[PDB]
């Protein structure tokens, strides 16, 4: 199992954009000379729960400042964007860390940023696939040519070329069941979500196995990921009361539609959170639920700085 | 005095692009050492003539390696991409660098840009302006909400909120009187020319000083850059030549740029930009350009751009010296002109 961090960058009213913005570089200066092995960024827009919009900028950055993590996005939304911009970016950054960016990408999880950027909900999904198409040849070619409903333009170098031959290693979000076959037919890596359930995530692991096995494709050497929190303290108690007030707005923002104190005290026991006893052993179950090889762990919701670098390096440790 | 260095990321054919992504990271790391305050990067998509697509992206590199080195965009062509996107990425950088950033814009000189991504070159005048108030709106208030002409979506809280006050500090790409007035109206820094001359330079600024002056601004606090090729030689004849040259296969790749769908399916894909097509469509060499460029020996160097300074007060300039050859032998050139070149520039009496 290789182990690494990803970056949520949730704000609210005492704890700006600002602020989080700056622990994210302490954060991943603190942890670049121990042995997390990849730095992710989460993608979201219009709300508190997520000042980062443009995973990929905010990718140069850690690139340029740092020396040994790799760094991801963790879910670029390439269905709400033109595949040229992601290609070129992606691509931009392989060439300028020489091969140290990995891209992680992800549909669409809110209707109402693809009615913001204009993306059709009806065909959402052939949408997805087509930009995947778009970014991937430009990847594993240096050249893009679509002629389709959604992208026709003539024949172009995609620019830079990528750094890494066949283009930065991709990993994509597990968000739909549509998605997870979709990728299991062309053998990509998946990323598990530290706020679908277990059940979801094995759902989704199986399906992904079984999609695979039906299609002859090769997938013994797929290094899926997961992401989950992380919060240990001595006082368990303490522990699940500060990830509450923390996921709160993210509860009622992102599950509108499902029952709060239910969804809320999942995400509490299933996420590593509590005593060291407590946070790993879930972290233990997360894990055999989805079979991921790699581990991407979030340390935000922990506000005492000191707490949560002695909780990095507990776990850097072990 | 202020100095800039400018990158363009031009593929001469020799090179990789391997190669030429390498010089950009490395040229851009060593600015600060040769008395460089600030790197500009330029935008170009598709073609050798520039291999950097995304200077946002580029930028955030730069400054993440970086702690006191400003960096900036020349330019962002700014239609061709989503306003919020853009405000999102300017306010990151930002927030990021602590400050460091600056936010150079054009229309754009390409149609194969606009043709792919899918907007209207015939519109980029007006695509820029409206961009810019949808931006600056979410630099100064936080938020961002559109019900226009060219562009419809409802109000969102732009993430994260501007390091800067009024957001990143604006250049302007400009070339016309139109754009000139444009940046005076609203007090913007322009980014001049290096193929026009100081006649023409001091003619833009009088222009651009009648209307800023009238909306009230301090016409003496407005930070203008002059650019400039660059090419410090002891030896005169040699850093022409060396100019001269580059100045042919940089023009030839503009023009080769400007045909590159020439024969081709002009049938588009999806409209995602329905508000920013207009039904109508709108109604020159470089070669000798080192003669009014600081091309020559230091003190050909310095008479050029001191002619420049007293005949515009700008006291910012910014030199491209990527004609020099080699990665070695374009260091070689900065380190000259930062020793016999910059410690001579005066500011205008
Ligand atoms: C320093 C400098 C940087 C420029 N950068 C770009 C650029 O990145 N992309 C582009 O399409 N054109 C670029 N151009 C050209 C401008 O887009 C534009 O054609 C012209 O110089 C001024 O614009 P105007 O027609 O609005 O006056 C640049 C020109 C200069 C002098």
């Amino acid at each position: 199992m290789k182990f690494g961090l990803f970056f949520l960058n949730f704000m609210n009213s005492k704890r700006s954009s600002d602020q989080v913005i700056e622990e994210m570089l302490d954060t991943a200066h603190y942890v670049d000379q121990l042995k997390f092995d990849t730095l992710a960024v989460y993608e979201n827009h219009f709300s508190n729960n997520g000042v980062v919009g443009a995973p990929l900028t905010v990718a140069g950055f850690l690139l340029g400042m740092t020396k040994n993590a790799k760094v991801a996005s963790l879910n670029h939304v390439i269905t709400t964007h033109h595949p040229v911009r992601v290609a070129e970016e992606a691509c931009l950054l392989d060439q300028m860390s020489e091969g140290r960016f990995a891209f992680g990408f992800s549909d669409c999880e809110k209707s109402a940023d693809m009615r913001f950027f204009n993306r059709p909900t009806d065909s959402q999904f052939q949408l997805f696939s087509e930009c995947h198409k778009i970014i991937n040849d430009a990847f594993t070619t240096g050249y893009c040519h679509p002629n389709n409903d959604f992208y026709s333009f003539p024949k172009i170098s995609v620019n830079p070329h990528a750094f890494t031959e066949g283009g930065p290693a991709q990993f994509v979000n597990a968000t739909s069941k549509e998605v997870v076959e979709w990728a299991a037919k062309l053998g990509l890596p998946l990323v598990f979500r530290w706020d679908d359930s277990n059940a979801q995530r094995k759902e989704y692991a199986g399906l992904y196995h079984e999609v695979a096995q039906a299609h002859g494709v090769d997938v013994s050497q797929v290094r899926h990921k997961l992401t989950l929190l992380v919060n240990q303290n001595v006082d368990g108690e303490a522990a699940r009361a500060e990830a509450r007030v923390y996921l709160e707005e993210f509860v009622r923002e992102s599950y509108s539609n499902t029952d709060f104190e239910q969804k809320m005290g999942e995400l509490l026991s299933e996420n590593a959170i509590g005593t060291y006893e407590e946070s790993t052993q879930a972290a233990r179950v997360a894990i055999e639920c989805c079979g991921a090889a790699d581990l991407l762990m979030s340390f935000e919701s922990m506000e005492d700085k000191a707490q949560q670098r002695a909780v990095i390096d507990v776990v850097n440790a072990n | 005095m202020k100095f800039g260095n400018f990158l363009l990321t031009y593929q001469p054919p020799e090179l990789s692009q391997t190669e030429v992504m390498k010089r950009l990271v490395n040229l851009g790391k060593a600015s600060e050492g040769c008395g460089f305050d600030t790197v500009w990067l330029l935008e170009h998509h598709f073609t050798e003539f520039g291999l950097l697509g995304n200077p946002y992206v580029a930028a955030a590199h730069l400054l993440g390696a970086t702690e006191t080195l400003n960096v900036g965009t020349a330019a962002i062509v700014l239609p061709t991409a989503h306003p919020v996107r853009q405000a999102e990425d300017v306010n990151l950088l930002d927030q990021m660098s602590k400050g460091r950033f600056r936010f150079g814009i054009c229309r754009g000189l390409y149609d194969k840009d606009f043709r792919v991504f899918g907007t209207d070159m015939d519109n980029s005048r007006a695509l820029m302006d409206c961009w810019y108030d949808l931006m600056k709106e979410g630099f100064n208030e936080g938020y961002i909400a559109a019900d226009n002409e060219h562009i419809k979506f409802p109000k969102i809280q732009l993430n994260p909120s501007a390091y800067t006050q009024g957001g990143a500090p604006v250049y302007v790409v400009a070339e016309s009187a139109s754009t000139t007035e444009w940046a005076a109206e609203r007090g913007l820094p322009m980014i001049l020319s290096w193929i026009i001359n100081t006649h023409e330079k001091k003619a833009q600024l009088d222009l651009y000083n009648e209307v800023a002056t009238e909306h009230g601004y301090d016409v003496t606090k407005i930070d203008h850059c002059l650019s400039y090729i660059t090419s410090v030689d002891h030896d005169s004849n040699r850093a022409k030549d060396i100019c001269r040259n580059f100045l042919g296969h940089w023009y030839d790749s503009y023009v080769n740029a400007t045909k590159i769908f020439d024969d081709s399916d002009q049938t588009k894909g999806y409209d995602f930009n329905k508000g920013q097509w207009r039904d109508f469509v709108l109604k020159r060499r470089i070669d000798y350009s080192y003669e009014i460029n600081p091309v020559g020996t230091p003190e050909e160097c310095i008479a050029i751009i001191q002619q420049d300074i007293d005949a515009t007060g700008i006291d910012n300039i910014c030199c491209g010296f990527e004609a020099n050859g080699s990665e070695e032998e374009i260091i070689a050139s900065m380190k000259l002109f930062q020793s016999d070149v910059m410690p001579y520039l005066k500011e205008k009496q």
